[PDB]
RNA sequence: UUCAUCUAGACAGCCGGACGGUGGCCAUGGAAGUCGGAAUCCGCUAAGGAGUGUGUAACAACUCACCGGCCGAAUGAACUA
């Protein structure tokens, strides 16, 4: 479920539970990289990969907290990689 | 010189067909809150915050295409602000007044009237009614919620906001520290 | 700091150096430098009239904040939630006739701030207690438990031990010689001389009475630096457990499973504090008023002599001993005339002539 | 003397802000920039550092470095005798 401590975007008013997540950074990774991610990094660190293994990222800026609506994924494919030390995923800019 | 001609280009492109003209000054701002008006208004009307090139503002103009440019050139001063837009400005003006949101002054800056406090229930848990001895408000605790029992005076014409005296000011929810956006003349084309 | 880089250069490399004879010799001659290092941390008897002292230590949590409240009786706000401070005192209570004073000692769980001006405060003051209450959840405690051990036995601290029984007589001629009177099952002559070669040991003769471990051995050495002094391990939050292990839990010596919000179990936590600080009473006798019984002085087990009595009083007063008169079963025929190295009993009746 | 900055408004001084992506990847009791360890790109703008610092157990709470408004004319560094 994550391995950085996941922030919710939750609020406690009389009976609300509910496990949401606000699409923070270290979780469209949990999703996008494999299934090892929350599993298998415990003592290991893996600064390897680069293969472009999607392309319609695009799908997620609805719920990532839209910031650059006049721009579709390039902050979402070009910024991360670098930031973002497993992989690079974008043979544009490293 | 080089390094900043791109702002004589990026103006030079907006100054050569569209038809809204809008100056509007911006000295007190709160920057972070008052650019999601500048992304929930995304192409409508580009913001222009620009530089003390008030005095060749109008001066550039020398194509003349618009001779009227030489209409804000004995207005240097002030911190003018460029907006334009193909669509009747009056709706504009609905949504960029009522962001009037506030904040509190800089720990005891300037007060824009004077504030009177009523005795208006908040419904905390008791907090700083331990702390009620800079000013020496009376304040009971009931059922577990705080009263001021006594209106007492906190500011005044001709003094402005204080440091131990108006930290509550927000805890009753006003607006001294707002100056929401402002409109200083309007023209067309 | 360097010194704290290079302990901790020092303890990494040790932890992956897995054990064997082949790195024997190596981690030997490693102890004693990581020796070298925390002694000079360190580095900076006790007159203390006063009362006592007992320690409190634990990571912050509301249980032990509620405990410390309860036992000192006072409250307040905002001092014990700062960890920047070193120790916190206000707070005496009167038991049995003698006062004793506490502490908490967050500074010793630290590690950020642990080379600092106020860091040797915070230990030496630590490091001068009766008793320390080492204050755990019973749900997590391990994890706490080992870091608090390991913190202790890094600044010199030693629970619920005794010296070891070893002996080192310095000679100059025939080198390092060793004496053995049971089997040793841990420690090889490699090791002896590894030991002893940091501390420039050219020749002397160790006696071995005692199935001794590297850290008991460089203890000995230690000997003046180094405290042994009791702790009592304390377990609160057990309202979620059951009776039948909490039983098991009273089989783990110096176990106090306790209760602080429901008050469980404070009166056997006090009986077992008294118990181990094993304190005895005095009371002080003018020549005409009666002794008042109010407010005795305490020492200890070990330091009960009329000596170290008249020191506790003051420095000078041993000097202006003439003798002593003393109420209680210390004497044969109560009283008698006694010197300073009379040895006293728990609740006698004291009373010195000055010369 | 040689470099530079400056009416396309310098140096100071005041006053205003000082944003998102994203708590960047590990250290985990914890790092949103700030006990530490390898990293260092982008969008609103004229401008806001995956950060100067005060500081939180961590966050916020303050500051700068960056630009803007006033002021309106010179200023900054190195060197020679």
């Amino acid at each position: 479920k994550g391995i950085k401590v996941t922030v919710q975007l939750k609020i406690q008013n009389r009976q609300a539970a509910a496990s949401v997540v606000p699409s923070a950074s270290s979780l469209v990774i949990t999703a996008l990289k494999e299934p090892p991610r929350d599993r298998k990094k415990d003592k290991n660190v893996k600064h390897s990969g680069n293969i472009q293994l999607d392309e319609i990222i695009e799908i997620a800026r609805q719920m990532r907290d839209k910031s650059f609506g006049r721009t579709l994924a390039s902050v979402t494919k070009e910024i991360l990689g670098t930031a973002q030390s497993v992989g690079c995923r974008v043979d544009f800019k490293n | 010189r080089e390094k900043k001609a791109e702002y004589f280009a990026k103006l030079r492109e907006y100054l050569e067909e569209y038809k809204s003209l809008f100056v509007v000054g911006v000295d007190n701002v709160s920057s972070q809150q008052m650019h999601e008006v500048r992304k929930e208004l995304r192409g409508r009307a580009v913001v222009l915050m620009g530089k003390n090139t008030m005095v060749r503002r109008a001066i550039r103009g020398f194509l003349s295409d618009l001779p009227d440019f030489e209409k804000l050139l004995p207005f240097v001063k002030g911190n003018v602000g460029f907006v334009f837009t193909n669509e009747p400005l009056t709706e504009i003006k609905n949504v960029i007044v009522s962001n009037r949101v506030a904040a509190p002054a800089r720990a005891g800056a300037v007060a824009p009237e004077d504030i009177w406090v009523r005795a208006v229930n908040t419904g905390m848990e008791p907090g700083k009614t331990s702390f009620f001895q800079a000013l020496g408000v009376p304040t009971k605790i009931a059922r577990g919620t705080i009263e001021i029992v006594s209106d007492v005076k906190v500011v005044d014409a001709g003094n402005k906001v204080g440091q131990s005296e108006a930290s509550l000011l927000n805890l009753l929810n006003i607006s001294p520290f707002t100056f929401g956006l402002t409109v200083v003349q309007v023209y067309d084309n | 700091s360097t010194t704290v880089e290079k302990i901790k250069a020092i303890e990494d490399e040790m932890a992956r150096t897995q054990k064997n004879k082949a790195t024997s010799f190596h981690l030997g001659q490693l102890k004693a430098k990581l020796a070298k290092l925390r002694r000079e941390l360190l580095t900076s008897d006790v007159a203390r009239t006063g009362v006592a002292s007992v320690g409190f230590v634990g990571f912050p949590s509301v249980g032990k904040s509620t405990l410390l409240s309860k036992l000192t009786g006072t409250e307040s706000e905002a001092a014990e939630y700062e960890f920047t401070t070193l120790v916190t005192v206000p707070g005496v209570i009167r038991y049995k006739g003698a006062k004793i004073q506490m502490l908490d000692l967050p500074g010793i769980i630290d590690g950020a701030k642990d080379g600092r001006g106020r860091g040797k405060q915070v230990i030496a003051v630590a490091r001068t207690c009766n008793l320390l209450f080492i204050i755990l959840d019973v749900n997590k405690p391990l994890h706490h438990k080992q870091i608090i051990e390991k913190e202790l036995e890094g600044v010199g601290i030693r629970l619920n031990k005794t010296p070891p029984d070893i002996l080192i007589k310095k000679k100059e001629k025939g080198g390092i010689s060793i004496t053995n009177t049971v089997p040793l099952t841990h420690l090889g002559n490699d090791e002896i001389r590894a030991v002893m070669s940091e501390y420039r040991i050219n020749s002397a003769e160790i006696a071995f009475r005692c199935d001794a471990t590297v850290d008991d051995l460089i203890d000995v050495l230690e000997a003046s630096s180094r405290r042994y002094m009791p702790a009592i391990y304390v377990l609160n939050k057990i309202d979620s457990l059951s009776i039948e292990e909490l039983e098991l839990l009273y089989r783990i010596p110096n176990a106090v499973p306790i209760s602080s919000g429901q008050d469980w179990n404070l009166d056997e936590l006090l009986q077992v504090m008294w118990d181990r600080l094993n304190l005895v009473r005095i009371y002080t006798k003018p020549k005409g008023q009666i002794p008042d019984f109010t407010d005795p002085v305490v020492l200890r087990s070990d330091r009960c002599s009329v000596k170290d009595f008249c020191n506790q009083i003051h420095k000078s007063l041993v000097d202006d001993f003439r003798n002593a008169l003393v109420y209680g079963s210390s004497v044969k025929h109560q009283p008698q005339y006694v010197g300073l190295s009379h040895i006293l009993e728990d609740e006698d009746v004291v009373t010195i002539l000055k010369k």
